Protein backbone atom coordinates (compact mmCIF):
# COMPACT_ATOMS: atom_id res chain seq x y z
CA UNK A 1 0.00 0.00 0.00
CA UNK A 2 1.44 3.17 -1.52
CA UNK A 3 2.44 6.58 0.85
CA UNK A 4 -0.54 8.74 0.51
CA UNK A 5 1.86 11.67 0.50
CA UNK A 6 5.29 12.42 -1.83
CA UNK A 7 8.35 14.41 -0.65
CA UNK A 8 11.25 16.15 -2.09
CA UNK B 1 -17.58 52.13 22.82
CA UNK B 2 -14.87 49.52 24.65
CA UNK B 3 -16.25 46.04 23.89
CA UNK B 4 -15.78 43.22 26.44
CA UNK B 5 -13.79 41.19 23.13
CA UNK B 6 -10.93 41.98 20.44
CA UNK B 7 -11.07 40.64 16.80
CA UNK B 8 -8.07 40.09 14.79
CA UNK B 9 -7.34 39.17 11.27
CA UNK B 10 -4.41 36.98 10.73
CA UNK B 11 -4.40 35.73 7.10
CA UNK B 12 -6.50 35.91 4.21
CA UNK B 13 -5.88 32.40 2.23
CA UNK B 14 -6.79 34.08 -0.75
CA UNK B 15 -3.47 35.99 -0.62
CA UNK B 16 -1.72 32.83 -0.75
CA UNK B 17 -3.06 31.64 -4.00
CA UNK B 18 -5.53 29.33 -2.36
CA UNK B 19 -8.60 28.50 -4.76
CA UNK B 20 -11.97 29.57 -2.90
CA UNK B 21 -13.83 26.29 -3.62
CA UNK B 22 -11.08 24.21 -1.44
CA UNK B 23 -11.88 26.62 1.34
CA UNK B 24 -15.06 24.12 2.91
CA UNK B 25 -15.76 22.19 6.22
CA UNK B 26 -14.48 19.10 3.75
CA UNK B 27 -11.25 20.44 2.09
CA UNK B 28 -9.93 22.69 5.10
CA UNK B 29 -8.86 21.06 8.32
CA UNK B 30 -7.30 23.03 10.98
CA UNK B 31 -6.71 20.85 14.08
CA UNK B 32 -5.11 23.68 16.38
CA UNK B 33 -4.07 27.28 16.20
CA UNK B 34 -0.49 25.93 14.78
CA UNK B 35 -1.68 24.94 10.92
CA UNK B 36 -4.20 25.17 8.33
CA UNK B 37 -4.20 21.72 6.13
CA UNK B 38 -5.99 22.93 2.61
CA UNK B 39 -6.49 19.89 0.04
CA UNK B 40 -6.67 21.27 -3.83
CA UNK B 41 -6.30 19.36 -7.13
CA UNK B 42 -4.08 21.07 -9.14
CA UNK B 43 -4.30 20.33 -12.89
CA UNK B 44 -4.35 16.15 -12.38
CA UNK B 45 -2.65 16.25 -9.24
CA UNK B 46 -3.70 16.30 -5.38
CA UNK B 47 -1.92 18.71 -3.47
CA UNK B 48 -2.37 19.44 0.31
CA UNK B 49 -0.95 22.56 1.15
CA UNK B 50 0.51 23.52 4.67
CA UNK B 51 0.16 26.49 6.28
CA UNK B 52 2.51 26.74 9.19
CA UNK B 53 0.71 29.58 11.08
CA UNK B 54 4.59 30.67 12.32
CA UNK B 55 5.22 30.89 8.46
CA UNK B 56 2.47 31.81 7.01
CA UNK B 57 4.10 33.14 3.52
CA UNK B 58 5.67 30.47 3.09
CA UNK B 59 2.93 27.07 1.94
CA UNK B 60 4.25 23.92 1.01
CA UNK B 61 2.79 22.01 -1.76
CA UNK B 62 2.99 17.54 -1.77
CA UNK B 63 1.56 15.80 -4.24
CA UNK B 64 -1.13 13.24 -2.03
CA UNK B 65 -3.66 10.63 -3.38
CA UNK B 66 -5.32 10.94 0.38
CA UNK B 67 -9.35 11.62 0.73
CA UNK B 68 -8.65 13.55 4.06
CA UNK B 69 -5.68 15.29 5.80
CA UNK B 70 -5.72 16.52 9.74
CA UNK B 71 -2.18 17.85 11.14
CA UNK B 72 -1.53 17.20 14.66
CA UNK B 73 -2.32 19.96 16.97
CA UNK B 74 1.66 20.53 17.94
CA UNK B 75 4.01 18.86 15.51
CA UNK B 76 4.76 18.42 11.75
CA UNK B 77 2.90 15.39 11.85
CA UNK B 78 0.32 14.21 9.56
CA UNK B 79 -2.85 12.07 9.67
CA UNK B 80 -3.57 11.18 5.97
CA UNK B 81 -6.39 8.31 4.76
CA UNK B 82 -8.00 7.18 1.30
CA UNK B 83 -10.90 4.78 2.62
CA UNK B 84 -9.60 2.32 5.10
CA UNK B 85 -5.83 3.29 4.60
CA UNK B 86 -4.61 5.41 7.22
CA UNK B 87 -1.22 6.48 7.70
CA UNK B 88 0.66 8.93 9.38
CA UNK B 89 3.59 10.82 8.14
CA UNK B 90 6.42 12.82 10.25
CA UNK B 91 6.79 15.51 7.69
CA UNK B 92 9.93 16.72 8.54
CA UNK B 93 11.42 13.15 8.86
CA UNK B 94 9.88 12.19 5.19
CA UNK B 95 8.94 9.36 7.17
CA UNK B 96 5.87 6.75 7.68
CA UNK B 97 5.64 6.99 11.58
CA UNK B 98 2.25 4.28 10.95
CA UNK B 99 -0.42 2.75 9.34
CA UNK B 100 -3.58 1.19 9.88
CA UNK B 101 -6.09 -0.69 7.59
CA UNK B 102 -9.77 -0.06 9.29
CA UNK B 103 -12.63 -2.86 8.01
CA UNK B 104 -14.87 0.44 8.01
CA UNK B 105 -14.56 4.17 6.00
CA UNK B 106 -13.78 6.52 8.51
CA UNK B 107 -16.04 9.02 8.20
CA UNK B 108 -15.08 11.80 10.67
CA UNK B 109 -11.79 12.19 12.68
CA UNK B 110 -9.45 14.93 14.42
CA UNK B 111 -7.24 14.82 17.04
CA UNK B 112 -8.68 14.70 19.91
CA UNK B 113 -5.36 15.17 21.87
CA UNK B 114 -0.95 16.18 21.42
CA UNK B 115 -0.94 12.07 20.66
CA UNK B 116 -4.66 10.75 20.29
CA UNK B 117 -6.63 10.33 16.73
CA UNK B 118 -9.78 9.95 17.05
CA UNK B 119 -12.25 8.22 14.11
CA UNK B 120 -15.71 7.31 13.37
CA UNK B 121 -17.48 5.29 11.44
CA UNK B 122 -21.08 4.69 10.33
CA UNK B 123 -21.12 2.59 13.66
CA UNK B 124 -18.06 3.13 16.43
CA UNK B 125 -15.93 5.55 17.72
CA UNK B 126 -12.30 4.79 18.11
CA UNK B 127 -9.13 6.30 19.80
CA UNK B 128 -5.49 5.77 18.19
CA UNK B 129 -2.66 6.70 20.17
CA UNK B 130 0.79 7.33 18.38
CA UNK B 131 2.53 5.90 21.38
CA UNK B 132 4.47 2.43 20.46
CA UNK B 133 2.50 0.05 18.18
CA UNK B 134 -1.07 0.92 19.38
CA UNK B 135 -3.67 0.10 16.91
CA UNK B 136 -7.15 2.32 16.70
CA UNK B 137 -9.51 0.79 19.80
CA UNK B 138 -13.35 1.35 19.71
CA UNK B 139 -14.66 3.50 22.66
CA UNK B 140 -18.15 2.55 22.45
CA UNK B 141 -21.10 1.79 19.50
CA UNK B 142 -23.05 4.91 17.81
CA UNK B 143 -26.61 5.15 19.15
CA UNK B 144 -29.29 5.27 16.86
CA UNK B 145 -30.34 8.67 17.15
CA UNK B 146 -27.26 9.52 15.14
CA UNK B 147 -27.82 7.22 12.19
CA UNK B 148 -27.70 8.85 8.87
CA UNK B 149 -26.46 12.44 10.92
CA UNK B 150 -23.55 14.45 9.03
CA UNK B 151 -20.84 13.95 12.29
CA UNK B 152 -19.46 17.97 12.89
CA UNK B 153 -17.05 17.19 16.26
CA UNK B 154 -16.20 14.76 18.44
CA UNK B 155 -14.68 16.05 22.20
CA UNK B 156 -13.40 14.92 25.56
CA UNK B 157 -12.84 15.52 28.26
CA UNK B 158 -9.12 15.92 29.89
CA UNK B 159 -8.74 12.42 31.43
CA UNK B 160 -11.35 11.13 28.04
CA UNK B 161 -13.43 9.74 30.48
CA UNK B 162 -16.23 11.55 28.88
CA UNK B 163 -16.79 11.01 25.17
CA UNK B 164 -19.29 13.42 23.04
CA UNK B 165 -19.85 12.58 19.65
CA UNK B 166 -22.43 15.45 17.47
CA UNK B 167 -24.24 15.11 14.27
CA UNK B 168 -26.96 16.92 12.59
CA UNK B 169 -29.60 16.25 9.82
CA UNK B 170 -32.48 18.32 8.12
CA UNK B 171 -35.64 17.68 10.61
CA UNK B 172 -38.85 19.44 10.07
CA UNK B 173 -37.18 22.23 7.68
CA UNK B 174 -34.13 22.95 10.28
CA UNK B 175 -31.15 21.58 11.49
CA UNK B 176 -31.12 19.64 14.57
CA UNK B 177 -28.16 18.58 16.37
CA UNK B 178 -27.99 14.98 18.08
CA UNK B 179 -25.32 14.60 20.66
CA UNK B 180 -24.28 10.92 22.30
CA UNK B 181 -22.34 11.84 25.76
CA UNK B 182 -20.37 8.33 26.43
CA UNK B 183 -19.00 7.56 30.19
CA UNK B 184 -16.18 5.08 29.54
CA UNK B 185 -15.88 4.19 33.36
CA UNK B 186 -19.97 3.65 33.41
CA UNK B 187 -19.90 1.98 30.08
CA UNK B 188 -23.51 4.45 29.32
CA UNK B 189 -24.23 6.34 26.86
CA UNK B 190 -26.45 9.26 27.08
CA UNK B 191 -28.60 11.00 23.79
CA UNK B 192 -29.04 14.44 24.13
CA UNK B 193 -30.46 17.38 21.50
CA UNK B 194 -27.26 20.04 21.22
CA UNK B 195 -25.80 21.98 18.61
CA UNK B 196 -22.03 22.78 19.72
CA UNK B 197 -20.14 21.61 23.11
CA UNK B 198 -17.05 21.55 24.86
CA UNK B 199 -15.64 19.66 28.16
CA UNK B 200 -13.45 22.32 30.53
CA UNK B 201 -11.43 21.85 34.25
CA UNK B 202 -13.34 24.22 36.50
CA UNK B 203 -11.78 24.81 40.25
CA UNK B 204 -14.80 26.04 42.44
CA UNK B 205 -12.95 28.36 45.50
CA UNK B 206 -13.48 25.95 48.69
CA UNK B 207 -12.71 22.99 46.69
CA UNK B 208 -9.07 21.37 46.77
CA UNK B 209 -9.65 19.08 43.40
CA UNK B 210 -11.13 20.65 40.08
CA UNK B 211 -14.68 19.79 38.61
CA UNK B 212 -15.49 18.29 35.24
CA UNK B 213 -17.61 20.22 33.53
CA UNK B 214 -19.54 19.33 30.31
CA UNK B 215 -21.01 23.01 28.22
CA UNK B 216 -23.29 22.42 25.68
CA UNK B 217 -25.46 24.94 23.71
CA UNK B 218 -28.75 24.11 21.70
CA UNK B 219 -31.54 25.34 19.63
CA UNK B 220 -34.45 23.48 20.89
CA UNK B 221 -37.73 23.97 19.40
CA UNK B 222 -37.66 25.40 23.17
CA UNK B 223 -35.32 28.00 22.09
CA UNK B 224 -31.45 28.65 22.61
CA UNK B 225 -30.23 27.13 25.42
CA UNK B 226 -26.62 26.88 27.29
CA UNK B 227 -26.04 24.16 29.61
CA UNK B 228 -23.50 23.24 32.36
CA UNK B 229 -22.99 20.46 34.28
CA UNK B 230 -20.39 18.63 36.09
CA UNK B 231 -20.07 14.61 35.05
CA UNK B 232 -19.26 12.27 36.97
CA UNK B 233 -19.07 11.91 40.92
CA UNK B 234 -17.38 14.69 42.45
CA UNK B 235 -13.61 13.92 43.85
CA UNK B 236 -13.65 13.23 47.35
CA UNK B 237 -13.90 16.14 49.39
CA UNK B 238 -15.36 18.58 46.68
CA UNK B 239 -18.76 20.25 46.90
CA UNK B 240 -20.68 19.57 43.58
CA UNK B 241 -20.80 22.42 40.41
CA UNK B 242 -24.46 23.60 40.49
CA UNK B 243 -25.99 22.88 37.36
CA UNK B 244 -26.58 26.33 35.08
CA UNK B 245 -28.94 26.59 32.40
CA UNK B 246 -29.79 30.05 30.62
CA UNK B 247 -30.99 31.22 27.13
CA UNK B 248 -29.53 31.65 24.13
CA UNK B 249 -30.44 34.61 22.41
CA UNK B 250 -31.56 34.25 18.56
CA UNK B 251 -33.04 37.69 16.71
CA UNK B 252 -36.01 37.73 14.48
CA UNK B 253 -34.07 37.86 11.00
CA UNK B 254 -32.14 34.50 12.01
CA UNK B 255 -34.92 32.34 13.05
CA UNK B 256 -32.49 29.99 10.86
CA UNK B 257 -29.50 30.50 12.84
CA UNK B 258 -27.99 27.34 15.15
CA UNK B 259 -24.77 27.26 17.27
CA UNK B 260 -21.74 25.86 15.12
CA UNK B 261 -18.96 25.87 17.70
CA UNK B 262 -17.87 26.24 21.57
CA UNK B 263 -13.92 27.36 23.14
CA UNK B 264 -13.80 27.38 26.46
CA UNK B 265 -10.93 29.68 27.65
CA UNK B 266 -9.64 28.22 31.58
CA UNK B 267 -7.35 31.33 31.57
CA UNK B 268 -11.02 33.49 31.60
CA UNK B 269 -13.61 31.05 32.66
CA UNK B 270 -15.64 32.41 29.47
CA UNK B 271 -17.51 30.29 27.21
CA UNK B 272 -17.36 31.45 23.28
CA UNK B 273 -20.11 30.06 21.32
CA UNK B 274 -20.31 30.77 17.20
CA UNK B 275 -23.42 30.07 15.45
CA UNK B 276 -23.77 29.34 11.84
CA UNK B 277 -24.77 32.89 10.55
CA UNK B 278 -21.91 34.93 12.10
CA UNK B 279 -23.10 35.58 15.91
CA UNK B 280 -20.39 35.49 18.62
CA UNK B 281 -21.92 35.05 22.29
CA UNK B 282 -19.73 35.01 25.60
CA UNK B 283 -21.08 33.56 28.63
CA UNK B 284 -19.20 33.41 31.96
CA UNK B 285 -18.25 29.40 32.77
CA UNK B 286 -19.20 29.65 36.61
CA UNK B 287 -22.57 31.33 36.10
CA UNK B 288 -23.34 30.61 32.20
CA UNK B 289 -24.18 34.70 32.53
CA UNK B 290 -24.35 35.85 29.03
CA UNK B 291 -21.61 39.02 29.20
CA UNK B 292 -21.78 39.68 25.13
CA UNK B 293 -23.38 38.98 22.23
CA UNK B 294 -22.52 41.26 18.34
CA UNK B 295 -22.87 40.10 14.57
CA UNK B 296 -18.70 39.18 13.23
CA UNK B 297 -20.32 38.82 9.43
CA UNK B 298 -22.80 36.84 7.84
CA UNK B 299 -20.19 34.32 6.98
CA UNK B 300 -19.90 30.85 8.15
CA UNK B 301 -16.61 30.14 10.59
CA UNK B 302 -17.11 26.34 9.73
CA UNK B 303 -13.90 25.51 11.49
CA UNK B 304 -12.22 26.64 15.11
CA UNK B 305 -9.25 25.98 17.38
CA UNK B 306 -8.59 27.17 20.29
CA UNK B 307 -6.29 30.46 20.13
CA UNK B 308 -3.12 29.97 22.09
CA UNK B 309 -1.47 33.18 22.61
CA UNK B 310 -4.69 34.90 23.77
CA UNK B 311 -7.22 32.15 25.22
CA UNK B 312 -9.42 32.75 22.43
CA UNK B 313 -11.00 30.71 19.52
CA UNK B 314 -9.36 31.10 15.87
CA UNK B 315 -11.23 30.57 12.68
CA UNK B 316 -11.43 30.20 9.30
CA UNK B 317 -14.43 31.53 7.04
CA UNK B 318 -15.83 30.32 3.23
CA UNK B 319 -14.13 33.64 2.09
CA UNK B 320 -10.56 32.70 3.44
CA UNK B 321 -10.09 34.73 6.54
CA UNK B 322 -8.72 33.73 9.86
CA UNK B 323 -9.78 35.15 12.36
CA UNK B 324 -9.55 35.13 16.27
CA UNK B 325 -11.74 36.64 19.18
CA UNK B 326 -10.60 36.94 22.50
CA UNK B 327 -11.39 38.50 25.95
CA UNK B 328 -10.37 42.42 25.86
CA UNK B 329 -8.28 42.13 29.44
CA UNK B 330 -8.43 45.53 29.80
CA UNK B 331 -12.14 46.49 28.78
CA UNK B 332 -14.23 43.25 30.07
CA UNK B 333 -14.34 44.00 34.04
CA UNK B 334 -15.39 47.72 33.06
CA UNK B 335 -17.88 46.81 30.58
CA UNK B 336 -19.43 44.34 32.94
CA UNK B 337 -19.70 47.01 35.78
CA UNK B 338 -21.30 49.62 33.72
CA UNK B 339 -22.52 48.34 30.05
CA UNK B 340 -23.76 45.08 32.17
CA UNK B 341 -24.55 46.96 34.96
CA UNK B 342 -23.46 43.51 36.82
CA UNK B 343 -20.75 44.58 39.57
CA UNK B 344 -21.12 40.90 41.32
CA UNK B 345 -20.49 38.80 37.99
CA UNK B 346 -17.52 42.23 37.71
CA UNK B 347 -16.16 41.57 41.27
CA UNK B 348 -16.05 37.85 40.99
CA UNK B 349 -14.53 37.79 37.51
CA UNK B 350 -11.73 40.70 38.45
CA UNK B 351 -10.66 38.29 41.27
CA UNK B 352 -10.82 34.92 39.74
CA UNK B 353 -8.99 35.72 36.52
CA UNK B 354 -6.52 38.14 37.75
CA UNK B 355 -8.17 41.24 35.72
CA UNK B 356 -7.76 45.06 36.03
CA UNK B 357 -11.10 47.44 36.86
CA UNK B 358 -13.11 46.19 39.97
CA UNK B 359 -11.22 49.06 42.23
CA UNK B 360 -13.98 51.24 40.99
CA UNK B 361 -17.09 49.49 40.75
Amino acid sequence: SVDLITFD
Amino acid sequence: QILPIRFQEHLQLQNLGINPANIGFSTLTMESDKFICIREKVGEQAQVVIIDMNDPSNPIRRPISADSAIMNPASKVIALKAGKTLQIFNIEMKSKMKAHTMTDDVTFWKWISLNTVALVTDNAVYHWSMEGESQPVKMFDRHSSLAGCQIINYRTDAKQKWLLLTGISAQQNRVVGAMQLYSVDRKVSQPIEGHAASFAQFKMEGNAEESTLFCFAVRGQAGGKLHIIEVGTPPTGNQPFPKKAVDVFFPPEAQNDFPVAMQISEKHDVVFLITKYGYIHLYDLETGTCIYMNRISGETIFVTAPHEATAGIIGVNRKGQVLSVCVEEENIIPYITNVLQNPDLALRMAVRNNLAGAEEL
